[PDB]
């Protein structure tokens, strides 16, 4: 007929509007990838976040320990925004509440000063890396 | 289109099936009060509806309760948090679960029963009838149905949060050994009368108008077969449900939010 | 006494219709198995219970989904936990949501139309006429509707999990902001194979099992009147309601306690 | 009559059943207003109990930041038959156990030595008062 | 039938109105901006307030660590009725109880003597700012 | 063959929801063995991870308890692929944040030096094997 | 009709067969039952379990303050495989975790020396028994 086309239209349009409103709302990107050897990582897992400061820059995906001397090896996913990054800085692994959940601070010691210090890009390995406290000779540590 | 032609066809009969759902609850209760005439009529329809509805409402409080004070029991042990199992086993139910479960069995017994009643009915003349003897079938029939089922769904609402918290105690308190002064004190300063009794009260409130006409429309516009009773029946437990559970999201998000 | 002479009397007839289910089960399931016969009518009976529940179970799920994570957030924010939100909402919906609310809305959706079904080939005699071409119509309708109710009651309920899963994180990543990492690596350590999944499915097999002999028998028995038909839908989600919340407290105790 | 019967106990067990809740499950009098001012309130709020010694004497209505110096402004509701305080009393926020509720220690300065020391009556305001704590500080007088 | 599609359009809209105005009570006040950089925020995240000695005033509105220092920029929404709050006024970042959310402490620093400092409006900038405390450095150096 | 297409999609639907339970959800191979006798294991469980440095290389069965002296005997399922590990290594069992579960962490004593020590593989046993922990014996350790 | 209430009564007979299976499997060996007794119990419940070194071995039927004494009397249930506990074993209280339900450490101290001590078999008593714990008279000791 003729309202019969212009009802239909008027409930699509109506439709999809909703779904733009609402996939628009409550919010891919290029990324590099950094490594990074620890002594000890543990609770760290796949998908945790890499933080600068508290805001979340990167995740994690992979960690596997090496062979052969048996020590855990971490591959990072920075965003490509974050392109600045210098090679002198380090990364702790901190707790974040309770039963384990651990992320990665990345602090950025940044230096910029003679010798000319370069930054970090696709590939490059961070040397500091701290480790991830024990708890249990924190209190051997204050016991004895 | 030949698609498009369709689908705005299925919306236009979408739009008069609201509007017949309007008028047959406008109609129905506004106009000469008659409390004389409807007050032995209301008195039938409250045993049809409410007291045939208490024995799936006695049964069903019980278990629930069970089921939550021995679920939430090993939950609560592990933070040797036990004693307050009474303050979760109570709230559970004043929020989320005494409302929405008392209203899921409501929409299938006494939804069920009332969608199938009308439309008997009509199969067999008995609201055509009713209109040569110059008597309104909308005030008569409809109207002494539809405050049945808003009076006796907040009545068997409280009833089965008070079987299911004490269910719930029957397996804390009971059955694991928690200490009955600390079950019961530690519910007492934990529900409040404004955030919790109340909030009970006007979900079920809101359930028992959607439910009531709900069941009461299929019934009045059913195709008068006794096939098309039966899809209509089947239709009232679909509407419900997806009616009770989706209002209950938002209420969620207005009182507790 | 003129009461436990009564009391005796219904408790032989109750008796005798236990003794009438477990006839029509038996002579249904057993002797000369017809692959090739029963078939497509496998695949018609699986799209009027399977196909045709999917509404009622995917709209639940979400909303089921969502009710728990904004419950849920609103509990574990005050210890700090809201990074184990998800192993909260898939665990309360692998055990005790899962396959009770989906088992609920299955009898009352196909178990209603299941019973409505058979009571409407018996009054209007087709029973009775395929008794006539020498055809045994306890293996040609019941049967494949016994086998398309047990197909279909596990793969509803691993839908509903799974749109109920994600309804929950539509809840707590995406409108409260917790880290998506930290929310799904948290379930996924908690959620173990054989306590968790295997456990959700040995429940809704049992389920499916009661819900679907209840529905059958109440319409094969039922009185074959307009009337005794209404009567029988109605029984069907009585009786499945409180075997389905009977039975879920007898498996929580055996596979959590 | 056999209906109505029924409907009878349908009705008598609903009010049993509303009596259970009221009651056992869930648990106006005259009173008096005072008034406090401390420096830090943190975690206060309306509805919550003052409590000599223990047991509960009265509730906080409405604390209403005061302006001019940003300074929170507590005001109580303490009831009429406790007319005997003496104005030289304390009072602290405590947290009633680890993780529980948070609430009002009122402390009665029981001496009214001499100077026929007044009496607390409606509109009055307390001196002493102390502030709740934070957790910051803590670590920071003890460590430093 | 002429009715019955005119009563089903005012029932239609008048329910989802009604849903309109429930969804918008569940998720005003003209405010002014305020911006402020910390060196760690671990736990602040939008939607936060921000706390005059125990007493909700404002909100966190994004995070958004700035480029070309790594920095976190947080950006505030102080109410209109507040409207005397110096610049020596102080920010931190606490916990709310033992294990609460995360809140931001503006510690009003008040001088207001003979040196002419003005108030504040949209877009100033608060420069003392301590930053979020982690439970890694003081078990550090505490106990080494 | 309109019923029989949405069979088809309804079979097709509950495969990808199993698919997603199963993989984002929830998430054989040869393995070897090796001995432990500890003091106290408190806490500890079949199945539950062994891990060197945070990354789980294996599983705990059979923790049953060892007659004649009423110690516990603990044997693991480390696996194939780290084929390498020093039998002059450690043992603890750590508790995985503060309410975690119990881990044991394998502590892998990367030497060998001199006398050619040998690799663990299967029936051998550890003897560091150091404890667990019980929280009385911490303060009385503290305070005596 | 001679063949509904036949099946009706097996069918019936069938399922509270299958209930009473089910429900007895959700609430054996020959034990022998010890006695002790304590100076303070606080925590420990009916069906707690009683360890060695971590395995649990036993379990506590009744409590039962002792008359004219008015000192706890504890029942254990000591399974009878393990049949060589001398009478020089200790008992204490402990918590399973940090915040677990309670137990009993069932100490085999055992010596064995030059002379003959005896084992614990039926109905015997044990004279260490230390108590268990209490954090508030521990915290006014230490603080004073
Ligand atoms: C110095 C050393 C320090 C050591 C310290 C170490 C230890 C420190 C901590 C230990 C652990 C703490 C244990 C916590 C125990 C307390 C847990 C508890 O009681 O939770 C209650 C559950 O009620 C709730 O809302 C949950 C109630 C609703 C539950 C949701 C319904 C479930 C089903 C969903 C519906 C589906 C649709 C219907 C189905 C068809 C919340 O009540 P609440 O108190 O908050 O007051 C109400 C108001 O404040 C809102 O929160
Ligand atoms: C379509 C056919 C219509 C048929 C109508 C059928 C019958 C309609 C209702 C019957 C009784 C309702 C029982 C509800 C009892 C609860 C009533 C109640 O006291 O709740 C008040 C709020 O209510 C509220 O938000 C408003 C919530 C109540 C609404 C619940 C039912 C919704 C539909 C109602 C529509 C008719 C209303 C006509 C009103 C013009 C709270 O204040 P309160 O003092 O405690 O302390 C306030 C303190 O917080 C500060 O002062
Ligand atoms: C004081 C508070 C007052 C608040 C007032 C708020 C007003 C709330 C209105 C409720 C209207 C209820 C009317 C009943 C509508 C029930 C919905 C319905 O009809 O069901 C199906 C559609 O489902 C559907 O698309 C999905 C239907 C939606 C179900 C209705 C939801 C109620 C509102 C919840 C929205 C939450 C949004 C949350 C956003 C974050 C029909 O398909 P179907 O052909 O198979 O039929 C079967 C047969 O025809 C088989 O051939
Ligand atoms: C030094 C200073 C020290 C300071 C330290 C201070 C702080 C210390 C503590 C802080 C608080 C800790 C936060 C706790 C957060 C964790 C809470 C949580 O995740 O609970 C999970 C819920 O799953 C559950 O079973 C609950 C699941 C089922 C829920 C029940 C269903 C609800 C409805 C009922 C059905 C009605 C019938 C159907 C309706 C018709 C249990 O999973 P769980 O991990 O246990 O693993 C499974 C297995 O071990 C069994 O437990
Ligand atoms: C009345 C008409 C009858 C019609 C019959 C209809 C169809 C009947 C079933 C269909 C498929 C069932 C799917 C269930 C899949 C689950 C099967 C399953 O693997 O579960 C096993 C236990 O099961 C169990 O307790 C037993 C639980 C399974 C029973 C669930 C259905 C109950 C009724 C079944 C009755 C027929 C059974 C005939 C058997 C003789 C666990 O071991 P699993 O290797 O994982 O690791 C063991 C590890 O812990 C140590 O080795
Ligand atoms: C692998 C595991 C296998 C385990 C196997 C276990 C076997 C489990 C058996 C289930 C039988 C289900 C058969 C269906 C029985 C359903 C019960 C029923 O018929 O309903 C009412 C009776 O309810 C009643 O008294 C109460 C009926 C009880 C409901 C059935 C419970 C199922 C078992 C749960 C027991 C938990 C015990 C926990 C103990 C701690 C009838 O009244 P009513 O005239 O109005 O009719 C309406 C109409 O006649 C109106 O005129
Ligand atoms: C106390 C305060 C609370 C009160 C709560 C009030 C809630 C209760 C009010 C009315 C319910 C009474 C019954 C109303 C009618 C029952 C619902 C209905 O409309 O029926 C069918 C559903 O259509 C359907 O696809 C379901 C269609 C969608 C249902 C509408 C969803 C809810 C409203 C969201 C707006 C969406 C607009 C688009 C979004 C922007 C339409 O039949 P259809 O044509 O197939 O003919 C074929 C054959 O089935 C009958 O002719
Ligand atoms: C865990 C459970 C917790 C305790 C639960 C206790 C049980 C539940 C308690 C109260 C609910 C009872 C509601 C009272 C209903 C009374 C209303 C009534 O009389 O209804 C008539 C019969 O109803 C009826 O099905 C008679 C109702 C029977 C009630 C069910 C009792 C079952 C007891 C044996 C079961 C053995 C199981 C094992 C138990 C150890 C229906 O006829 P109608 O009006 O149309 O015309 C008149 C003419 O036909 C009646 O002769
Ligand atoms: C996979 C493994 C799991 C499988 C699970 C199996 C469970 C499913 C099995 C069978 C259900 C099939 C349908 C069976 C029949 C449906 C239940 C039934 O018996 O029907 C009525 C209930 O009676 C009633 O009072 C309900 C009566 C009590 C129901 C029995 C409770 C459950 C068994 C507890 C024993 C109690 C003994 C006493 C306790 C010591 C009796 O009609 P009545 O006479 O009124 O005539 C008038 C008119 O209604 C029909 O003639
Ligand atoms: C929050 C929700 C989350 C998303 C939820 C998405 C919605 C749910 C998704 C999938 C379930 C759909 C199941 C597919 C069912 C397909 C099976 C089917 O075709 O069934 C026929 C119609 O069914 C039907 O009611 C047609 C089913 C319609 C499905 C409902 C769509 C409603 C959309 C507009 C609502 C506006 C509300 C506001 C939305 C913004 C019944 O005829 P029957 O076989 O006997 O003979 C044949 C001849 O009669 C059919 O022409
Ligand atoms: C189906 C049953 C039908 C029930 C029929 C309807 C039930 C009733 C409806 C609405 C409630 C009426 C509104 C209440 C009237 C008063 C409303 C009001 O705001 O006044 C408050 C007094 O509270 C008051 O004493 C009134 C409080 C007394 C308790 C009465 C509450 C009604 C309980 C609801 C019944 C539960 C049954 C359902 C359970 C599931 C003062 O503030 P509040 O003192 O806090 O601060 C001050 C303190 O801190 C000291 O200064
Ligand atoms: C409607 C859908 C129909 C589904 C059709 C039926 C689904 C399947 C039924 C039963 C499961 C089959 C039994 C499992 C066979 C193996 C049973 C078994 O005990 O072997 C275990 C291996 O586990 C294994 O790899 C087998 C584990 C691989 C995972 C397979 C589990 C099946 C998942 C269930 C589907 C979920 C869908 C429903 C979701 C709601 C060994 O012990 P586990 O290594 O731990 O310790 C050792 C470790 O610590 C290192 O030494």
């Amino acid at each position: 007929k003729k309202n019969e086309i212009w009802v239909g239209i008027f409930l699509l349009a109506a439709l999809l509007a909703a779904l733009f409103v609402c996939l628009k709302a409550a919010n891919t990107e290029p990324t590099y990838t950094l490594y990074a050897t620890f002594d000890n990582i543990g609770g760290l897992k796949a998908r945790s976040p890499v933080s600068i400061g508290g805001v979340v820059v990167g995740r994690v995906a992979d960690i596997t320990l090496d062979p052969k001397t048996y020590l855990p090896r971490v591959t990072l996913e920075i965003e490509q925004r974050y392109n600045h990054i210098p090679d002198t800085s380090s990364l702790s692994i901190r707790t974040s509440g309770l039963l384990g959940e651990q992320y990665l601070a990345l602090n950025v010691g940044f230096e910029d000063p003679e010798l000319g210090t370069a930054i970090l890009k696709d590939g490059d390995t961070i040397q500091d890396t701290k480790s991830a406290m024990v708890l249990e000779d924190l209190i051997g540590q204050f016991l004895y | 289109l030949n698609a498009l032609a369709s689908l705005g066809h299925k919306g236009i009969k979408t739009l008069r099936t609201f509007g017949r759902a309007g008028l047959m609850l406008f109609n129905a209760l506004v106009g000469k009060p008659e409390f004389r005439k409807h007050a032995p009529l209301l008195v039938r329809q409250l045993y049809n509806v409410g007291v045939l509805s208490m024995l799936i409402i006695v049964v069903s409080g019980v278990f629930i309760g069970m089921v939550l004070g021995l679920q939430g029991y090993l939950v609560l042990t592990t933070y040797s948090a036990e004693t307050s199992l009474g303050m979760l086993v109570a709230l559970s139910l004043l929020r989320e679960l005494g409302p929405v479960v008392a209203a899921l069995l409501f929409a299938g017994r006494a939804g069920s029963a009332l969608t199938a009643e009308i439309g008997l009915m009509r199969a067999t003349e008995q609201l055509s009838s009713m209109e040569m003897m110059a008597v309104d079938p909308l005030r008569r029939v409809i109207s002494p149905r539809f405050w049945a089922g808003v009076i006796s769904l907040p009545l068997l609402t409280v009833i089965f949060v008070a079987v299911g918290i004490w269910g719930g105690s029957l397996v804390g308190v009971s059955w694991k050994g928690i200490d009955s002064g600390f079950f019961w004190s530690a519910m007492q300063n934990a529900v409040d009368w404004r955030m919790d009794l109340v909030n009970c009260l006007i979900k079920s409130v809101v359930f028992a108008i959607t439910v009531t006409w709900i069941s009461l429309f299929n019934g009045y516009d059913a195709i008068p077969t006794s096939a098309g009773i039966s899809r209509a029946t089947t239709r009232t437990v679909v509407h419900s449900s997806l009616a009770v559970l989706g209002l209950d999201f938002v209420l969620t998000a207005l009182m507790f939010g």
